[PDB]
């Protein structure tokens, strides 16, 4: 999954057949580190609110 | 009914008041064994006033009494940022932009009107005037 | 040609000179505002998919967009209920027609609806519904507010105002001889309540000559 | 709001401004630490087909 | 209680929004609803026809919902200077228009905030206890037609008054309170009493 | 294909319903322009001038039309009038007479006070004249018998 | 989704503010708090 944007950690929990998230279509919020199995998020580069 | 044939609802002689429509002169709404009625127009309360010649009517009291009028006077300002809507989080942000951006930008500009005719709603309800006054005891 | 901005009319401002109005003329006016507009709405199945054997692959990804215009169409619809709504129904208090019987010289069979047919059309209604010539997935709604129920609500505005003078807004329909209103509605533009009773035939014969003359060239079909 | 409004000039008032402030210059890759090498010479060399 | 009005503007604009997002959901006909799947799968020669479709489609998306948003805007615009005009002779004044700013003879408004909106306080004056009683438009006394200056010449039975019309108080017919014009006999309906001097 | 279609039907089914609906938009303007005209011509007396019939409204008939109202809109309209004499105030026994009611006209030699809006004249008395300051502050005026009943 | 919520300019305690000036001139003054002082 290629993209640009920070990530930061979340807490959510996911499915054991579920590897990916998206809480809203064609965002792609949610990913799991294949390195640590850490649960983590995925979020734009910068908020928009300048 | 004129707009339809309409199955699911009772019809009722007595007229009651109209919230919902249905489109031919007939309004639905929930009343008394409850279930869903339909009832005809309700053309108001009927007043039988005769006009008569050399004749007069004047109040003997008369009633003071307050209601309520409400009037939504403003809408919730809203915008949306170019780059994080079309661009996301995504590779080629720039080569993305410089094609496209310009009908987002046009939106937002129309956004940013809306915004300020929301906040101007508000300026010129509530402050005609632009004296502050203490409230007295 | 060149615009018409008005003719000219010589009038004076020369001080310690004034002018006043020895005749009076009555004379009534067409006013028309279009106060409604048809009624519209789509049906998304039938325009964007119609006959297609794939109406399910169709439907789920593009009848959104078709979901957001029904949506606004159905808005403009509760819009244009409410527009005849406000306009028609700002008391909802319902009369009978008053028997039409000494209104002060003022002959109102005209304007009135006549108990003579059970709709409430008046003759003046009748004209204007006669010269108005009417004219996939698209539906016209027909209003909410049928063609009789406009006419008994311009009925009961009718009866109202000639009969209880404007005191039906206030909720009491207090009757009013039109004789008496006609004076406390004169009385509104500065002239006494005198100029009225003094002619009383005159505005009557005057009403009655400008009702003919608007029957008259309400019916030439152009 | 020069560059977001393509002029050389603007007005005093609110821009909502596009967002060309920061590009990044590091890359990132993560995959799963399996390092097997795939039956591709199986598939690939089937005598038998 | 009645607050429905106030409350449709909120959840319009929350059915825009979460309608807004639920069309940002959507493929658009591309192979795939994200713009990071097809751009990890597809060579820039093939990928620029779905980013031109996914952009498109998003730019329509955004198209409908600032023309739903702003036209209703507009709406609000003209519901707010319907307020603003309430504000300029309900509070400021007094209106003489009939059922615009309450339902009767308007007396005052008191303005209160609301949640993107204002709440009216339209105190009323409103008539009741009607009772029948004889008019006529003027008495003819001395020769002479004479005519309300103010209020309704009002009989009950024999004592002629004149009141006025939007309460009962009776004042006896007194030359101060009654205008003169004319003689009776071009007038129909006139009467004949005493009209008193002071 | 299909996309393409459905895309050039939704553009024009978008168009049109931008049409419509500020369409609509304009018609809501002209339907509280008449429910405005419903409000104080029918519902009571008009002061402004022009806005509800060319002259001095008096009343407002509304008469159902399709889709749309027409108007009744009875009106006052003066006509012949003649020139006169005129000062806006008079003065008797060293003070400023002011009219109570209605503009100070004469023609002639005799002064009257009458209405503006039309020619009925009253001789010149005290329960119809309004008395306020002395002769001099004032420009203009014209000295008679203001008479008493 | 990039949709930001814009806060209006008037915020809820000085439009209250407003009100009870508007409040506190009908009650007192009357209507001459529009023209004048
Ligand atoms: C309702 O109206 C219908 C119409 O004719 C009539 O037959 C029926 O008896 C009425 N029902 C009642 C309860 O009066
Ligand atoms: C008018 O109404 C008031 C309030 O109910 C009442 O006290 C009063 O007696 C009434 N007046 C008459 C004359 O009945
Ligand atoms: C207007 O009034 C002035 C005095 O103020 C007078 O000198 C002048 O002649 C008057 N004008 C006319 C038209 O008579
Ligand atoms: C005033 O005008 C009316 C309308 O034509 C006419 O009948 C009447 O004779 C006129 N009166 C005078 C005094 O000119
Ligand atoms: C006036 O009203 C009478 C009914 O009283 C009617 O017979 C007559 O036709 C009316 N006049 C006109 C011109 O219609
Ligand atoms: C995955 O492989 C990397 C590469 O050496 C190693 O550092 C890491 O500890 C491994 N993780 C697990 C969970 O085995
Ligand atoms: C298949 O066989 C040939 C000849 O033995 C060999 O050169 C080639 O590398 C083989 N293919 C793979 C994928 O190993
Ligand atoms: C007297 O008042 C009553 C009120 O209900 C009314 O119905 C009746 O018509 C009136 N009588 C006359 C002669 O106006
Ligand atoms: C008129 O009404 C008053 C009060 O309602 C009553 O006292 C009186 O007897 C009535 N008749 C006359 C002739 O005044
Ligand atoms: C009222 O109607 C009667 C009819 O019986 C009539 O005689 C009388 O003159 C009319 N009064 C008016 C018009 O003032
Ligand atoms: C009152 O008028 C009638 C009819 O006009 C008349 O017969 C009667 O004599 C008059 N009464 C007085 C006192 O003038
Ligand atoms: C007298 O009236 C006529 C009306 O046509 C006007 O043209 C003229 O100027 C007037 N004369 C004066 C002195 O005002
Ligand atoms: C004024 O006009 C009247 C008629 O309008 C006339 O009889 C009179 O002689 C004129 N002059 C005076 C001084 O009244
Ligand atoms: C009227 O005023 C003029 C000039 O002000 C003066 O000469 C004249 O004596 C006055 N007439 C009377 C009766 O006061």
């Amino acid at each position: 999954l290629t993209g640009t944007g920070v990530l930061t950690e979340s807490n959510k929990k996911f499915l054991p057949f579920q590897q990916f998230g998206r809480d809203i279509a064609d965002t792609t919020d949610a990913v799991r580190d294949p390195q640590t199995l850490e649960i983590l998020d995925i979020t734009p580069c910068s908020f928009g609110g300048v | 009914t004129r707009a339809g044939c309409l199955i699911g609802a009772e019809h009722v002689n007595n007229s009651y008041e109209c919230d919902i429509p249905i489109g031919a002169g007939i309004c639905a709404s929930y009343q008394t064994s409850q279930s869903i009625i339909a009832y005809t127009m309700s053309l108001g309360a009927e007043n039988s006033v005769a006009y008569s010649n050399n004749s007069i009517a004047i109040p003997t009291n008369f009633t003071i009494s307050v209601t309520t009028e409400i009037l939504p006077v403003s809408m919730t300002k809203t915008s949306v940022d170019c780059t994080m809507y079309i661009c996301g989080d995504s590779t080629e942000c720039s080569n993305l932009l410089l094609q496209y951006g310009s009908f987002c930008t046009q939106l937002n500009r129309a956004l940013t009107g809306i915004a300020v005719e929301q906040d101007k709603n508000t300026q010129e309800v509530f402050a005609q005037v632009k004296q502050i006054y203490k409230t007295p005891p | 040609y060149t615009m018409s901005l008005g003719a000219e009319n010589s009038v004076a401002y020369s001080n310690n000179s004034i002018a006043i109005p020895t005749n009076f003329t009555i004379s009534v006016t067409t006013e028309i505002l279009p106060v409604s507009m048809t009624k519209t709405s789509v049906d998304c199945t039938m325009y964007i998919c119609g006959d297609s054997t794939e109406c399910s692959n169709l439907l789920l990804q593009y009848g959104s967009f078709c979901t957001q215009l029904n949506r606004a169409l159905t808005g403009i619809a509760v819009e244009q209920d409410k527009n005849t709504q406000e306009v028609f129904a700002q008391v909802k208090q319902i009369y009978k027609t008053p028997p039409i019987k000494d209104f002060g010289g003022f002959n109102f069979s005209q304007i009135l609806p006549d108990p003579s047919k059970p709709s409430k059309r008046s003759f003046i209604e009748d004209l204007l519904f006669n010269k108005v010539t009417l004219a996939n997935g698209l539906t016209v709604l027909p209003p909410l507010l049928t063609d009789e129920m406009i006419a008994q609500y311009t009925s009961a505005l009718l009866a109202g105002t000639i009969t209880s003078g404007w005191t039906f807004g206030a909720g009491a329909a207090l009757q009013i001889p039109f004789a008496m209103q006609m004076a406390y509605r004169f009385n509104g533009i500065g002239v006494t309540q005198n100029v009225l009773y003094e002619n009383q035939k005159l505005i009557a014969n005057q009403f009655n000559s400008a009702i003919g003359k608007i029957q008259d060239s309400l019916s030439s079909t152009a | 709001t020069k560059c977001t409004l393509k002029s050389f000039t603007v007005e005093k008032g609110i821009y909502q401004t596009s967002n060309f402030r920061v590009q990044p210059t590091e890359s990132i890759v993560r995959f799963p630490n399996i390092t097997n090498l795939c039956p591709f010479g199986e598939v690939f060399n089937a005598t038998r087909f | 209680s009645a607050l429905g009005k106030l409350q449709d503007v909120v959840n319009q604009n929350a059915q825009a929004l979460n309608t807004l997002v639920k069309q940002l959901s959507s493929n658009f006909g591309a192979i795939s609803s994200v713009l990071n799947d097809i751009l990890s799968r597809l060579d820039p020669p093939e990928a620029e026809v779905q980013i031109d479709r996914l952009i498109t489609g998003r730019l329509q998306s955004l198209q409908t919902y600032v023309t739903q948003q702003l036209i209703r805007a507009a709406e609000i615009r003209a519901s707010a200077n319907l307020a603003a005009t309430k504000m300029s002779e309900c509070v400021l004044g007094q209106s003489k228009r009939v059922d615009f700013c309450g339902k009767g003879y308007h007396l005052m408004s008191f303005p209160q905030s609301a949640p993107h909106g204002v709440v009216f306080l339209h105190v009323t004056y409103v008539p009741a206890q009607e009772k029948n009683f004889t008019t006529a438009p003027a008495i003819c006394h001395d020769g002479k037609a004479h005519f309300p200056r103010e209020g309704v010449f009002v009989s009950n039975g024999t004592h002629w008054f004149v009141t006025q019309r939007n309460f009962y108080e009776p004042q006896i017919i007194t030359t101060d309170n009654t205008f003169v014009s004319g003689n009776c006999d071009v007038v129909i309906g006139i009467v004949n009493n005493t009209v008193y001097d002071p």
